[PDB]
């Protein structure tokens, strides 16, 4: 029922739903459509938009920035987040070294035509960089006014705790959020490992791919629709998943979940997204959308959230049969 | 190998997480039980308790079971600390034995009304 | 007798009387009148002027800045303070998160046409933001040269002490002042809770509404005068107070205080303001004024201060019968 | 739950404010009495005193009244510390009793000039 939530225990307030730019912005959809998606989201109270230096080789950030500049929205009314790790072909243009974090964020900010982002994320862990260097670099870009906060993505809870202890050890700034994958077929980390970090050090979760790239929408019940992400040039890997043996198994279970959706009076996508928000540990869910129809439907997940009773949740667990052991 | 800092009324103790994970059913060995004492600002668990006693409590985990009461700590105070940290009845029993105790016997008249009643005045 | 005082135990020297801009600047009075009030105050040795992002939706800061720029007064001869908390309708435009403190202060500075303020205040406590984040943000804007010092407003002494301990814990900068409400009918906090903080950690008090918005001036002895704050569109709440049962009771007691004023040879407003300055714990009192007459009279409170003997103070306590228990 | 740091000649002690607020009439329990020892630069109360003794002094508040002299601390030094921290005569009396003391009797000749004078040489 609470549309806005604190990101973890920080003072940053984000809408429980945010809009991402992977695959779509500067790639699958036209800039016109991108402007339409963002306007729709903004007008509906969504204040969180996520992008990354790697998405469409930087074009996603350029498109996101062109819209913000064009619409003239007050910067203080937005929460822009961007991820750093893969910034180029050169050896030194990737990773979480002090060199790439500073250069990477500076370049993203340039493409975004913004003085700063609200949260900068390490797109993934870096085995080749000592934690101290990474935490000092993130702390540095925050002190330089290049970012307000920083977070991790795809880090184990052990690594997140390391960054936190390193921050305390050197009087640096701890990360406030982890961007983890989360949907009905990927529940481990968010349900078993992250809650403890949330209560212990206040790190919140900002989940992605709530529909598993569209797989949980039910649109693949019988084949690969034309124009779906699974048909795009370059996403053969996704197509392989859907048609795989395990792929067929998921689609089968989705047909079982459909009855739950009808009982709750909503569409499957709305149920899948609302499911992700059922536990406090999740601060926000980043949505993906290739058109306005999808976004308008998905935003409706907020009306379903209140109906997710213990009974209903237990039922979905039975159908999925993949509830993780605590 | 992650390290844990336990602050006993200002006295700083430090150990490895694996050392505590050795005895899960104790307060310090169970994440859910010690969670209450964590200070996220200083990254340490804080206990407003008796200082002289904790040395032995920590050594218990490091030694793998050795629970020796420090010469300078009253038996009544140390026993309370053993119970607070939830070291368990086995350790407690092992402890009282060494401290020179243990022993509890004597059934009781079953035939209530009659036996048990007579066996009390005899 | 000491016109200038240290703000708390810091090295910042402020006049015992300052001029505020709530309700008046950019609102009730013309910019011409505002320039007149400020010139009068400045020429009389007052060096402290208080404003806030929330006053008249930012217009107060714009008016204050236009005067300073126009008069050409040396920046080093002024002590400009501004408050942050309510900066807009958007979810992220309010509170004491790192995001709003930085954006809020940056925007105020822009409206003030100043590189920095001398003291920035958290306009009120924020339950949704960890103390650490707030203290780190205030410390940050000070290190960026955006402010010289920071202070709290409407915080309990427990919260002020928390900010101080958090500052010591992380090598940050502690707050140096609390902006508390204080007048003959609101004595609790300033007299019972703040003195300890003053002696223990050097936090001083900068009090506001010394005349309780005009109520203690005696101008409402018999009805709501035309053009008084209580008659302004939007201050019905103030009008309700004055006419309330407790309102009548206050006005009755003011008629008793009038005799004290005559004995001391001053007007009621002068007595009310001088009363606020009777204890060392109060560094300065922020005055309000809708015209030059009011300001010229109020400034005269400094001549009354020396006459406030223990006997007289005891007498006022009897009439008010609200002296707080220590 | 606010925490208090007491520094005894370099030895760092830490407790909760509610623990000290338990005994208001003592030096550490009364804000006005400890104010004198506060160091605003380090946010701690500093006492240039005997180290071994404070452990027991702090335990007194934590235990709720248990005032035991540490085995390694001379009775004359510990008693001075009990008086300095103003723990009170009740605690002091309870203390000397345990330490094996207590006892004060013997009136005195009232009929001055006569009785009291004779009762002194007899
Ligand atoms: N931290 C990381 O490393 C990381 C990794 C990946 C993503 N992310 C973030 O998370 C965001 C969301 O991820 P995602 O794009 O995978 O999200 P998703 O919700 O799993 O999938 C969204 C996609 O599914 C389809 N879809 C959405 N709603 C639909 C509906 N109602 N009916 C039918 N199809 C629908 C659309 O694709 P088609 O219409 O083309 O089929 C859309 O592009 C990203 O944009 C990015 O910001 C972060
Ligand atoms: N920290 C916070 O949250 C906070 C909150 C409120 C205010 N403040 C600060 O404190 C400042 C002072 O507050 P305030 O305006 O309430 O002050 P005040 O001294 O209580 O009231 C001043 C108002 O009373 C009337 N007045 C003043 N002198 C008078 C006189 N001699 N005769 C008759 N009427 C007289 C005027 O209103 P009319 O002429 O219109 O009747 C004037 O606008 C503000 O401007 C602001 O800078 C801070």
């Amino acid at each position: 029922l609470q549309f806005y939530r604190n990101l973890g225990k920080s003072g940053l307030r984000v809408s429980c739903l945010g809009l991402g730019t992977w695959v779509t912005f500067g790639g699958q959809i036209t800039d016109e459509m991108a402007e339409h998606l963002m306007t729709l989201a903004y007008d509906n109270g969504i204040n969180l938009f996520d992008t990354a230096e790697v998405y469409a080789a930087g074009k996603a950030e350029v498109v996101l920035g062109n819209i913000i500049k064009k619409k003239g929205w007050r910067r203080s009314s937005l929460v822009i987040t961007t991820k750093i790790f893969w910034g180029g072909k050169a050896e030194t243009e990737r990773g979480l070294s002090r060199k790439h974090i500073i250069e990477g964020l500076k370049a993203s900010l340039e493409r975004l035509q913004l003085e700063y982002v609200d949260v900068v994320f390490a797109n993934r862990p870096d085995p080749n960089t000592p934690m101290e260097e990474t935490v000092r670099a993130m702390t540095h870009v925050i002190n330089q006014g290049m970012a307000m906060y920083w977070g991790t993505s795809r880090w184990s809870s052990m690594e997140i705790m390391e960054a936190y202890s390193v921050a305390r050890q050197f009087n640096l700034i701890p990360p406030i959020c982890e961007q983890a994958e989360y949907h009905m077929f990927q529940r481990e980390k968010v349900e078993v490992q992250l809650p403890e970090l949330f209560h212990k050090i206040g790190v919140g979760a900002m989940t992605w791919s709530p529909l598993a790239c569209g797989i949980v929408s039910g649109k693949y019940d019988s084949g690969i629709p034309p124009y779906s992400r699974a048909s795009l040039k370059g996403y053969q890997w996704l197509k392989d998943k859907i048609l795989s043996e395990e792929g067929r198994r998921q689609q089968a279970k989705l047909k079982e979940l459909q009855a739950i959706a009808e009982r709750l009076g909503c569409t499957l996508p709305q149920l899948a997204i609302a499911w992700c928000l059922r536990n406090e540990g999740v601060s926000s869910v980043l949505l993906g959308a290739s058109n306005a129809e999808q976004l308008m439907e998905n935003i409706g997940a907020i009306q379903v959230l209140p109906k997710l009773s213990s009974s209903i949740v237990h039922e979905i667990d039975s159908i999925l049969g993949n509830k993780p052991y605590s | 190998s992650e390290r844990v800092v336990i602050n006993i009324s200002g006295l700083r103790f430090e150990t490895q997480l694996k050392t505590l994970a050795q005895f899960p059913e104790t307060l310090l060995g169970d994440p859910k039980k010690r969670m209450r004492y964590f200070d996220p600002l200083r990254n340490e668990y804080f206990f407003d308790r008796n200082r002289p006693s904790f040395d032995a409590i920590l050594y218990y985990y490091q030694s793998g079971g050795r629970l020796r009461r420090p010469v300078n700590v009253p038996l009544d105070i140390f026993s309370e600390e053993i119970r607070f940290y939830e070291l368990g009845e086995e350790a407690m029993e092992m402890f009282r034995e060494d401290e020179g105790y243990i022993k509890e016997e004597e059934r009781p008249l079953p035939e209530n009304e009659f036996q048990r009643q007579v066996w009390l005045l005899f």
